[PDB]
């Protein structure tokens, strides 16, 4: 699915080492599925795949 | 028969009294400073609020 027209807000982000930074995103998908993430910036790690 | 009138009727601030371990229960007067460890298990997570 194309992804776009979405919106990524953080909900609770925890300044820290541990996965507490949280964020919701408004997917506006396409078609339904699978949807590999990432952020190329390396200031955020994610847990999620 | 000529006494004075008893503390729990004279007090100031807020109190009642007992022959008992001579408590002055219940005296509403300034402010303390309280601070709780909270159980941590109690907590929810963010993210299913």
């Amino acid at each position: 699915p194309t992804v776009s027209d979405l919106e990524c807000k953080i909900t609770e982000c925890t300044y820290a080492s541990d996965f507490g930074g949280i964020a919701t995103v408004a997917y506006k998908s396409s078609k339904a599925g699978n949807c590999p993430i990432h952020s190329p910036s390396g200031v955020a790690v994610i847990k999620e795949n | 028969r000529d006494k004075g009138a008893p503390l729990n009727d004279v007090a100031p601030f807020g109190c009642s009294i007992a022959l008992e371990p001579l408590r002055a229960e219940n005296c509403a007067v300034g402010s303390i400073p309280i601070s709780i460890d909270i159980p941590d298990a109690a907590f929810t997570r963010i993210s299913e609020t």
